[PDB]
């Protein structure tokens, strides 16, 4: 347990870029002697927030899109590449909007089209 | 399924904080429809009026437009009499502009503006554009009393 | 008073309605306009009263359809009328506009050069005529100057005046339809290209492509010349700025998938641009090429016919890129003379560089160019500088932009490194040092990696008695 797990971030391009980098570079810092939390802290260096709830009562981390949490077991985990927007979205809500449109063209297993609330470049990897 | 997710919200949101002069609520007699107020304008025509409208959610909503209806009657350029709205917002795109990032509060806000200012290049009684665009005072006087005959009580 | 022309037209034709014409006289807006506000469709009967009423054998019938004309294009303009009356009455004065003599024609065209001047064209759905009249000019070969030469002079006044920057796209939409020859539609394109720096980037695209379906007819030379010519200029300025990126990154790709879905249909159009983007002499190449031009080629690498040709100059360019350079950094009278215009990997970099919003199509280009570089240069001389140094450079590269290319986009990252053991397991019956040394520094960047592509370094291991021992140590 103690060993490796297999480890990911979801979240904004522009904020998973840099734990992917420092990620990379301290992995080798990791040390099956210690917890895993404890090997975190290190690798990741930074400390976790405790269930930050009560605050951010109704801040809508939600789909956007049907305005809800709890999709079917999906969470809200696509965002946009955008400091003005940062509004999160489904997978599902996001692909069935994207289909519709235009702009949107497909990829492989990617979808480029237009963040629905401020029209700016959002990708989906299915 | 983003319909009832949607529809919860707004609904309550509609019910606590609506936007001034409008109103939304699910439709008594028809609790899959909305029936939507609208109060007549200050410094309008359409002044000392109440319009009804029948506010139905397509079931692709909020990936498709509402199709709503003023159940009033109305003197306008850009509305004909039996109530259609000639409107970007309620048809989707290129030619319209509907998205999830609008919704049922900022759309009956779209129209109580647009009652407001009249846009005359989508027209769809041409005889009430020319009017309001040549004609203002026949125009306001027509509407006024369309308000106290038809918006009225 | 409209059901005194019904019965006019309901019988016989240039009767009583030709003097009916001379009879009222007074001016036909009160009996169109009017009569639109309240019911147009008397007006989509009405005109064919007055166009079989007005019939063109006599000058009087011709001079009250060139005013009804005059009437009805100010009318539908100006005019917030229906869509659904201008579908009609628009519809009619098109089907009736076919069989005129040949000074009322050029006077109506003038009418409408003089709309293009000055004009509220709101709707150039009232220049949807303007395709047809330069047809029904050319069929009447009569001299009126024949009827071609007053077209030609006619379409340079179009071209030689002032485009309403709000539909210039829409004008050029209308050459679409109409045969033209090679002077006509080059004179028309090279002005609707003119028109590009004075705009918003976000509508190019669009007329980009109406472009390219007139270059169909017309110049291909020309119209990709100009989009390169363009963005080369952009990009520099872009560069010296940074010594409007997030939207710069989707109108040069919309643009290059744009070029794709045409270059796809019009097999010729591809073959203009290679021609265009030759070496050749290794001078052309120092003012031909750029950081748009390969994103460019390296999406056109997916076409089928096209993948090979492409890759093939690029390689053998980059070549020259280190021996002209090489050649060059020898000696100090080069350096001199030259001015250094940024070399080809550089470019190729910068590429890989703006790749990151995220034109996904490059990049089986790159993966696919990267390997045939080193899989082309790799080292097996050594088991000169000539023959040496512009292959280990070359083979350098190829690594160089596969490492960046894998800490850019997360998406390849599985077949980059799966491309890679291919070539490192079952040869070192050819040497593969450089690959394993890639290998290395793919893997030293981000070896999260490998815990996703699990399998594949499973069944290189199911090869690690039969490898050689250099190799299966590193
Ligand atoms: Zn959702
Ligand atoms: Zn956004």
């Amino acid at each position: 347990p103690t060993m490796l797990p297999e480890c990911f971030f979801l979240g904004a391009d522009h904020v998973v870029k840099p734990l992917g980098i420092k990620l990379s570079r301290n992995i080798h810092l990791w040390d099956p002697e210690n917890s895993v939390l404890q090997n975190l802290k290190d690798v990741l260096e930074i400390d976790f927030p405790a269930r930050a709830i009560l605050e951010k009562s109704d801040f809508t981390m939600d789909c956007g899109i049907c305005y809800a949490y709890q999709l079917d077991g999906t969470i809200p985990d696509q965002v946009c590449d955008n400091s003005q927007c940062g509004q999160p979205f489904h997978q599902i809500c996001l692909y069935e909007w994207l289909r519709g449109l235009l702009t949107s063209r497909q990829s492989f297993n990617i979808i480029f089209g237009e963040c629905p609330y401020c029209s700016k470049p959002i990708t989906l990897k299915m | 399924m983003q319909r009832a997710s949607r529809l919860k919200r707004e609904l309550h949101m509609l019910a606590t904080e609506p936007p001034p002069g409008i109103t939304c609520w699910q439709d008594k007699d028809q609790m899959d429809d909305l029936r939507a107020q609208i109060l007549g304008g200050a410094n309008t025509p359409y002044e000392k009026g109440v319009f009804k409208l029948e506010v139905i959610i397509p079931e692709r909503y909020p990936f498709e437009p509402p199709q709503i209806r003023f159940l009033t009657p109305i003197y306008h350029p850009n509305i004909d009499s039996a109530g259609r709205i000639c409107l970007d917002v309620l048809k989707l795109p290129p030619k319209g502009a509907w998205r999830p990032s609008l919704n049922i509060a900022t759309v009956l806000t779209s129209i109580q503006l647009l009652m407001s200012e009249p846009n005359p290049d989508d027209p769809l009684m041409a005889d009430i554009s020319s009017e309001f665009k040549y004609n203002k005072p026949a125009f306001l006087k027509n509407a006024r009393q369309w308000t106290e005959k038809h918006a009225r009580q | 008073m409209d059901q005194k022309i019904l019965s006019l037209a309901a019988e016989k034709t240039a009767d009583k309605l030709q003097e009916f014409l001379q009879t009222l006289r007074e001016g036909d807006l009160t009996n169109l306009l009017q009569n639109q506000a309240v019911k147009g469709k008397v007006a989509g009967a009405l005109l064919r009263a007055i166009f079989k009423g007005s019939p063109c054998s006599e000058e009087a019938g011709t001079l009250r359809r060139r005013k009804i004309y005059t009437c009805c294009i100010q009318l539908v303009e100006s005019g917030d009328l229906q869509k659904e009356i201008v579908s009609e009455i628009i519809g009619l004065l098109m089907l009736e506009a076919h069989h005129f003599p040949g000074p009322l024609l050029v006077e109506l065209a003038n009418e409408f050069i003089s709309a293009v001047r000055e004009g509220s064209l709101v709707n150039g759905k009232s220049l949807e005529l303007l395709p047809i009249i330069l047809t029904a000019l050319a069929t009447k070969k009569e001299n009126l100057l024949s009827g071609e030469e007053c077209k030609k002079q006619l379409i340079n006044t179009l071209c030689s005046g002032r485009w309403d920057q709000q539909y210039v796209i829409q004008l050029t939409s209308m050459f679409k339809d109409v045969p033209l020859t090679a002077e006509e539609v080059e004179f028309v394109v090279e002005k609707a290209l003119s028109m590009f720096s004075k705009m918003n980037l976000q509508e190019i695209p669009p007329l980009v492509y109406q472009l390219l379906v007139l270059s169909s007819k017309g110049s291909r030379k020309s119209v990709l010349e100009g989009i390169i010519a363009f963005f080369s200029a952009l990009d520099k300025q872009h560069n010296e700025e940074q010594s409007p990126s997030g939207e710069l990154r989707h109108v040069e790709g919309t643009i290059i998938l744009h070029i794709v879905f045409a270059i796809k249909l019009d097999y010729e159009l591809g073959r203009e641009l290679v021609k265009h983007l030759k070496v050749g002499q290794q001078g052309d190449s120092n003012n031909n090429l750029s950081p748009f031009s390969i994103a460019l080629l390296l999406s056109v690498t997916r076409i089928q016919r096209f993948q090979d040709q492409v890759l093939d100059l690029l390689k053998t360019s980059v070549v020259k890129s280190f021996k002209d350079l090489q050649l060059l950094q020898g000696s100090k009278f080069l350096q001199n003379l030259v001015p250094h215009r940024s070399y080809v990997s550089t470019m190729i970099l910068e590429v890989v560089k703006n790749s990151v919003h995220s034109w996904d199509h490059v990049t089986q280009g790159l993966v696919e160019l990267g390997f045939i570089l080193m899989d082309s240069y790799g080292p097996k001389k050594v088991l000169p500088s000539l023959s040496r140094m512009p292959n280990q450079h070359a083979c350098k590269l190829g690594a160089n932009i596969l490492l960046e290319t894998f800490k850019i986009h997360e998406m390849i990252r599985q077949e980059i490194l799966e491309q890679v053991l291919n070539r490192v397991v079952t040869r070192a019956s050819s040497p593969i040092s450089h690959f394993l040394d890639l290998l290395s520094n793919i893997v030293m960047y981000a070896p999260l990696v490998l815990q996703s592509c699990s399998s594949k370094v499973t069944e290189a291991f199911d090869y690690l008695s039969f490898l050689p021992l250099q190799t299966v140590q590193r």
